[PDB]
């Protein structure tokens, strides 16, 4: 089945990012990063893959992608870019 | 005085809990049937010196209009008291035969002590019609009515439906409550029916929880 994906519109999770998420795609891109991959930020003078990440993540400059899957096993993507990051 | 006296106001407290239950249900019973006093209870169904004359208690009840837009095929409830301690398979193939001629839905029997197992091979005996078994003792009492018993309440068809479409649920990811629960008797809950547990709480001020039936 491919009804398991749940349209943009019509879509119930948090706006916000989840203290997982954060701690996930920073460390997902950091590792990335860190195997010399494309850095999307201007790294001003930045050597640490974290904190580049961590500069890709507030510039919103991360092209990953979260696959929220509920308990059915149907999922809502949500972008790194339309995640509301408070925490 | 003697012991005539409280076994006549212990059976008054259990009927109020029947009046009780058959209005929560969802029939049409008066708060005046319920808060009926122990004089003119006395007045209405004591013999030629004062004692119990449980045969006349005997009462069918009628759904509520709400009752009927909510579960349209709920039909009408017969209750029956008898004045045997002991009910035998005679006195009982009379209440079976009266359901099943007044086309009635639901019967409760609310027996003295005990039913001999000749009578109860005649409880499924009736369907669509159901039978429900009731002690008289157990009812002096009504549980619903404790500091800890939160308000149960029957969903429909639609309502349960809903409920799982809503959460994405199957029926057994459900909280259960067993057929036998003294709140699932009291609502006379079938397998299957879901009941909403509404309850205070300390975080939230209300929590509603589900419970399917077993």
């Amino acid at each position: 089945l491919k009804e398991k994906a749940i349209p943009k519109d019509q879509r119930a999770t948090t706006p916000y990012m989840t203290k997982y998420e954060r701690a996930r795609i920073l460390g997902t891109r950091a590792l990335q990063i860190s195997m010399n991959a494309p850095v999307f930020v201007d790294l001003e003078g930045e050597t640490d893959p974290l904190r580049i990440a961590m500069k890709e993540l507030a510039e919103k400059k991360i092209p990953l992608v979260i696959r929220r899957y509920l308990p059915d096993g149907s999922f809502e993507d949500w972008s790194v870019e339309e995640l509301i990051v408070d925490l | 005085d003697q012991e005539n006296e409280r076994n006549i106001s212990r059976l008054w407290r259990a009927f109020r809990t029947v009046k009780e239950m058959v209005k929560d249900r969802g029939y049409f019973i008066t708060q005046e049937e319920v808060e009926l006093p122990l004089e003119d209870f006395k007045a209405k169904y004591c013999d030629s010196m004062g004692r119990p004359q449980r045969k006349m208690m005997s009462f069918q009840a009628n759904p509520t209009e709400e009752s009927i837009s909510k579960f349209p095929d709920m039909g009408s409830l017969w209750v029956e008291f008898c004045d045997e301690p002991s009910v035998g398979v005679k006195t009982m193939k009379t209440f079976v035969i009266h359901i099943q001629e007044k086309n009635f839905q639901t019967g409760i029997f609310v027996y003295q002590n005990n039913i001999t197992p000749s009578a109860m091979k005649l409880v499924p005996s009736i369907p669509p019609a159901t039978i429900e078994t009731f002690n008289e003792a157990a009812l002096v009492v009504n549980i619903t009515h404790h500091e800890l018993v939160p308000k149960h309440i029957r969903l429909s068809s639609d309502e349960k439906r809903e409920l799982l479409k809503r959460y994405r649920l199957k029926e057994s990811q459900l909280p259960r409550i067993q057929r036998a629960d003294p709140v699932a008797l009291y609502l006379g809950l079938k397998r299957g029916e879901v009941v909403k547990i509404i309850r205070k709480s300390e975080t939230s001020g209300r929590y509603a929880s589900y419970r399917i039936c077993m």
